């Protein structure tokens, strides 16, 4: 099976450099052109560049917004393609995708999962978790003031999944993200069943397992 | 025109005998 | 650059009914080699893009037969014969006859189900959060269709403006509904200077607005 | 994990047609050009043709000695390349190889085991298998009078490979082929270990498992 | 067509010593991309061709470092720095600058080893074959070097001629020896008219010819 895995992304300060890798398996990496794409949060898809197989000279092409600063390279022995970025700007914040370009189908065919690159002056900050206290009752957890993305939320170690709605984060005017996670439960359970939100912010190594009590 | 093709040499005339080239 | 414009930008499709998405390029996509370098992508929610159609009309392997493409020169159409829940997401066309490769802006496709009114819940700010200097008030709209809805915050009967933010889930696979949060943020001081906090929800499934209220400290 | 398997070889009468298959796995078959080669018995390698990926037009090229007789095609959905041969001559008798042409390394890189095509007017004959009974002892099997090539011989269903020598077939005055397969075994094992030679001649659908005993 | 002329056509190298194989093309193999389209293949006995070197001098992945190539235009050389027993086989050069892709005639590489006298075994005809009216007697020369060997069938000590056929394996890849079979074929009638069947082997590794014999149905 064709596999492509992007890595290297994270929080980068403006003007600094960052290298992304596309680690591949399941095909003769050297035979294929590799392409990079990006998607700003909430925006469309954008081509970044590609590098040809060395069978056709091994050269690369680049988008307009991206040139001078970015260099796409390939390690045919290790089966890894590279996106070297320099002088990053906040406008470069995006999920970056690598893709295997086909031969019959000469476009980006197989895509990795992507890697989130956040270019910002702000510091990493763990979230504060507050309860949203409650024939069906609604309760939740408010996950306030974290940076950068992402956070994950589960309920009762992942056992409670029905009726859970974890909303996408919104960027606050402060520069910090914020979201809430809610769940609907039968009112007969309030008072005897334990409900806990599990908040994980890997960028800050923050684990919060807050229990929500009714009022 | 040619620099948009990912699967070909962007230079004109990359092979003297194109029918000998199985990858073009 | 070649400009790619898709119409419409959004599509609400009854399950089992067809959908058509147009793509217009500012230049011809027919290359001198007889191939036409138009491709169609689908990005499902939270997923990477996946290819559907290559070179106007050709189905990538494993793509269901209900997907078809057609067109020539500068105008292209993607047809989904019988839209299913799995087809929800954003559809892009892409050209690569010229550098840079460029995409259309994307056409969102959702399922058009029967109208469903939201359940509305209001959450007063936390006592823990009040110890910190900020008050956040949450209004939750649960399990509704269509996605459009008006949520208004009223504090002591005064309409609030510029101090709330909304967040909406992707369409739910199980019932084709949406859910939505609106968050009112005030300083602790402003919060303690007022008594009545209410969110008012207007939605197609409600014959009259729904109001959820609380009095601070009660 | 790249695998290529030629099939379809056998005996064919001069002037008639025959199609070979190259069945592949472990890569995106459609992305690659596929090439055919051949090797006459006891001779060198020669290129027969190749067929480009459909992304490069899917056209084929041919050596002069097959022009107008052989056609190369591909089934991208089945991951199969074909060599359609017509008006076969006795010279065409050879082991035919298919190979995956690389892009970086743009020659025939991965090859199959080959399939033998025998163009002759003679008829198919199965082989008789006779034993070659016994510090170190030697035994074996005589595989006599078969046509055409080839036969395969194993020992104890593949469990015995050390010391095996399966000789090249010799073409007798009979017009039929003959060979023997021998193995050296410890003298101590005679009477306690059984030794079977598994012969198979696919052109005649012959399958013999002859026990060799002291 | 482009002709590929390999010299020498065969060679016998002492193991550990280097070996060099020359390929001369009738036309330049340099292309407009600056690459030279010359490849080296090895076909081991009983195996498919395998790629050793691509574009004159680049080792394919996993090819030992003792293999190297060099050259320019029409003159090319493949060098095995230290020949090992596993390198026995036939080496081919190939060009693809032009159609048709053309190979050289191939260079067969024999490796030398110390002299090994063959172990000799004689096999009388089976009972089942004698029912068909044919008698096959087999003499086996096993694991010997050099390949030269004189096998002579003697029936009641009369030197036979014309009723035997030989087969020899290719050089083994682990021990670098040959094995040889000699099959004496006689009618069932002629086989019952004589008694003592023998094969006499002369080989550089044997002080004197070695004889192996049996008597018709005698144990």
């Amino acid at each position: 099976e064709v596999q492509l895995v992007e890595s290297g992304g994270g929080l980068v300060q403006p003007g600094r450099s960052l290298r992304l890798s596309c680690t591949t398996s399941g095909f003769t990496f050297g035979d294929y052109a590799m392409s990079w794409f990006r998607q700003a949060p909430g925006k469309g898809l954008e081509w970044v560049g590609f590098i040809r197989s060395k069978g056709f000279g091994g050269t690369a092409e680049y988008a307009a917004f991206v040139k001078g600063r970015f260099t796409i390279s390939r390690d045919d022995s290790r089966s890894i393609a590279y996106l070297q970025m320099t002088s990053l700007k906040p406008e470069d914040t995006a999920v970056y995708y690598c893709s295997r370009v086909g031969v019959v189908i000469a476009t980006a065919v197989y895509w990795g999962q992507g890697t989130l690159v956040t270019v910002s002056s702000a510091s990493t900050k763990g979230p504060s978790v507050f309860p949203l206290a409650p024939g069906t009752a609604a309760l939740g957890c408010l996950v306030k003031d974290y940076f950068p993305e992402p956070v994950t939320v589960s309920w009762n170690s992942g056992a409670l999944t029905s009726g859970v709605h974890t909303f996408p984060a919104v960027l606050q005017s402060s520069g910090l993200y914020s979201l809430s996670s809610v769940v609907t439960v039968p009112s007969s359970s309030l008072g005897t069943q334990t409900y806990i939100c599990n908040v994980n912010h890997k960028p800050s190594n923050t684990k919060v397992d807050k229990k929500v009590e009714p009022k | 025109n040619p620099n948009a093709n990912p699967n070909a040499n962007p230079n004109a005339n990359p092979n003297a005998n194109p029918n000998a080239n199985p990858n073009a | 650059d070649i400009l790619m414009t898709q119409t419409p930008l959004s599509l609400s499709v009854t399950p089992g009914q067809p959908a058509s998405i147009s793509c217009k390029s500012s230049q011809s996509l027919l290359d001198n080699d007889g191939k036409t370098y138009l491709y169609w992508y689908l990005q499902k929610p939270g997923q990477s893009p996946q290819l559907l159609i290559y070179e106007v009309s050709n189905r990538f392997s494993g793509v269901p037969e209900r997907f078809s493409g057609s067109g020539s020169g500068t105008d292209f159409t993607l047809k989904i014969r019988r839209v299913e829940a799995e087809d929800v997401g954003v559809y892009y066309c892409m050209q690569r006859i010229d550098l840079p490769w460029t995409f259309g802006q994307g056409t969102k496709v959702e399922i058009k189900r029967t109208v469903a009114a939201p359940s509305v819940f209001i959450f007063p700010p936390s006592d823990e959060q009040l110890k910190s200097g900020t008050a956040s008030v949450v209004c939750l709209l649960n399990n509704f269709y269509p996605r459009e809805a008006k949520v208004q915050w009223k504090v002591d009967n005064a309409l609030q403006s510029g101090n709330s933010q909304e967040s909406v889930t992707e369409q739910d696979s199980k019932d084709s509904t949406y859910s939505l949060s609106s968050t009112l943020t005030l300083s602790k001081a402003d919060y303690e200077k007022h008594k009545v906090y209410a969110c008012e929800v207007t939605h197609q499934g409600l014959s009259s607005p729904v109001t959820k209220s609380f009095n601070r400290g009660e």
